[PDB]
C-alpha cells in the first residue's frame, strides 16, 4: 500500500501478475528468486499470506525450490494468483 | 405479497430440534474466518447441530449481543466464501458484480467440492436462523436450484452483447461466419476450443442446426460444467432445509429468501420517506431523526426496519421495490411525552416532535425495545 511505494524509493535497486477479482499487481523482482519469497513480496504489497497463495505460470502449478529462469519466465510474464484451500 | 403468508407457513413448517445442544459454538479469528468457519463447520456429520442458536465469539471477545455477532459473521463468512480471488465464484464477466459457480473451481482448488458443500450449508444456516447471505448472483443460479431449465434469454441479463450474438444466429444466416460446435476459453494465460458435442470441431454452423447450436451453447455457459459444485453446494444447503420446503418458492422469491444486504442503506432509506403532518426532510425533528438512523449500526438500523415495516428483508436495488404499494412514511404524532409508535400496515412512523436530538434517540430506542417483549 502507501508503505511498499514509500520504501521503493529509498531502496538502492518489471512484471505483471493477475488475480480472478479483476485487479492485478505488478511487483519488480530478479529472476534469481525462488517461489517461497516471491509469495513474501505478495505479503508486503497487499497484505495476503505466502501461505495463502497458489502461483501459476502458462497455466501450471509453480514449485518452491526452483528458480523464475528455471520456469523460464521473462520480462512482463503475466502470472496468475488463486488462494489456497 | 403472498409471501408474507408463504414465508410465515414456510416458518411455521420449519421444524425445531429437540436432540440437539442448546447452541452452536463458533470460536473465530477475524484475519481467518474462512479456515476457522470451514473447519468447525465442515468438522460436524450431524447437519442439525447447525440449527443450535448461533454462539460466535471472534479473537476472544467476551459477552457481546448473540444475534449482532451472528450479523457479522454471516456478513464476513459470505464476504470471503464468495471472493472470486479463490475461484470458487467469479464475477459474470468483466464490468460485472453479479456472481456464478467458476467451472475451473477445480484447478484453483482440488478440494473445491467440499467449500461448496461448506457454503451450502452456510447458506441453509442463514435460512434456518432468518438471516442472509450478502451476495449477488444470477437468475441461472436460483433456477439450478429449483430443478429449473436454463434458456438463451437468460443470458441476456448476464451478458446482453453475448445474448445479442445468439439471438443474431437465431434470425439470421451464420453460414458467413465458418462456425463450429466448439467454444474457445482462456484460463490462466492459456486458451482452449471444446467442442460441444462428439466431433464438434468438424462439424459446421448451419441453418440445419443452429438450434441446437444454440441450446447447447447455453448449456456449457451455464449448465454442463458445474454440476459437481452445485450438487455440493445443493447438498449443504438441503442438509439445513428440506427441498420439499423450498419448491414453494420461485427463482424470484428464492432470492429473496436467502440473500439480502447486512445493512440499510440509509441514503436510499432517505431517498424513498415520505413525510405528514408538517414533518418534512429539512424540518428540525426530521434531521434529527436521521442523524439518528446514521449514527445507528446496522444491527440497530435492523431493529428499526422491522419496528416500522414489520421486516428485515433488505432486496438489494431499492426502496422503490416495497410493496397496495407503500413506501416509507414519518408522520407528526403525538407530545415529547410519548413514545413513537408505529404501524407495519402502512409502513408508517408516528414521531412526536421532540425538544432535542438525544431524545429522539431515547424516546425511539425505547419504543422499539417496548416490542422486543
Amino acid at each position: 500500500h502507501h508503505h511498499h511505494h514509500v520504501t521503493s524509493l529509498y531502496k538502492k535497486a518489471q512484471i505483471f501478475v493477475k488475480t480472478l477479482a479483476g485487479w492485478g499487481i505488478t511487483l519488480e523482482v530478479e529472476p534469481s528468486d525462488t517461489i517461497e519469497n516471491v509469495k513474501a513480496k505478495i505479503q508486503d504489497k497487499e497484505g495476503i499470506p505466502p501461505d495463502q497463495q497458489r502461483l501459476i505460470f502458462a497455466g501450471k502449478q509453480l514449485e518452491d525450490g526452483r528458480t523464475l529462469s528455471d520456469y523460464n519466465i521473462r520480462y512482463d510474464s503475466q502470472l496468475h494468483l488463486v488462494g489456497r484451500l | 405479497r403472498d409471501y408474507k403468508r408463504k414465508y410465515e407457513f414456510f416458518r411455521r413448517k420449519l421444524k425445531k430440534q429437540n436432540d440437539i445442544p442448546n447452541k452452536f459454538e463458533m470460536k473465530l479469528r477475524r484475519a481467518t474466518v474462512l479456515e476457522d468457519s470451514y473447519r468447525r463447520i465442515m468438522g460436524v456429520k450431524r447437519a442439525d447441530f447447525l440449527k443450535a442458536r448461533l454462539w460466535i465469539e471472534f479473537d476472544g471477545e467476551k459477552g457481546l449481543d448473540y444475534g449482532g455477532v451472528a450479523r457479522e459473521w454471516f456478513f464476513l463468512i459470505s464476504k470471503e466464501m464468495f471472493n472470486p480471488y479463490y475461484g470458487l465464484f467469479e464475477y459474470s464477466a468483466t464490468d460485472n458484480y453479479t456472481l456464478q459457480i467458476n467451472p475451473n473451481s477445480g484447478l484453483c482448488n482440488e478440494d473445491h467440492l467440499s467449500y461448496f458443500k461448506f457454503i451450502g450449508r452456510v447458506a441453509g444456516m442463514a435460512v434456518y436462523h432468518g438471516k442472509l447471505l450478502d451476495g449477488f448472483f444470477i437468475r441461472p443460479f436460483y433456477k439450478m436450484m429449483l430443478h429449473k431449465p436454463i434458456t438463451l434469454h437468460d443470458m441476456e441479463s448476464v451478458d446482453s452483447e453475448y445474448y445479442n450474438s445468439l439471438r443474431w444466429i437465431l434470425e439470421n444466416d451464420p453460414t458467413e461466419l465458418d462456425l463450429r460446435f466448439i467454444i474457445d476459453e482462456e484460463l490462466f494465460g492459456q486458451t482452449h476450443q471444446h467442442e460441444l458435442k462428439n466431433g464438434g470441431s468438424e462439424i459446421v454452423v448451419t441453418n440445419k442446426n443452429k438450434k441446437e447450436y444454440i441450446y447447447l451453447v447455453i448449456q456449457w455457459r451455464f449448465v454442463n460444467r458445474i454440476q459437481k459444485q452445485m450438487a455440493a453446494f445443493k447438498e449443504g444447503f438441503f442438509e439445513l432445509i428440506p427441498q420439499d420446503l423450498i419448491k414453494i418458492f420461485d427463482e424470484n422469491e428464492l432470492e429473496l429468501l436467502m440473500c439480502g444486504l447486512g445493512d440499510v442503506d440509509v441514503n436510499d432509506w432517505r431517498e424513498h420517506t415520505k413525510y405528514k403532518n408538517g414533518y418534512s426532510a429539512n424540518h428540525q425533528v426530521i434531521q434529527w431523526f436521521w442523524k439518528a438512523v446514521l449514527m445507528m449500526d446496522s444491527e440497530k438500523r435492523i431493529r428499526l426496519l422491522q419496528f416500522v415495516t414489520g421486516t428485515s428483508r433488505v432486496p438489494m436495488n431499492g426502496f422503490a421495490e416495497l410493496y397496495g404499494p407503500q413506501s416509507f412514511t414519518v408522520e407528526q404524532w403525538g407530545t415529547p411525552e410519548k413514545l413513537p409508535r408505529a404501524h407495519t400496515c402502512f409502513n408508517r412512523l408516528d414521531l412526536p416532535p421532540y425538544e432535542s436530538f438525544e431524545e429522539l434517540w431515547d424516546k425511539l430506542q425505547m419504543a422499539i425495545e417496548n416490542t422486543q417483549g
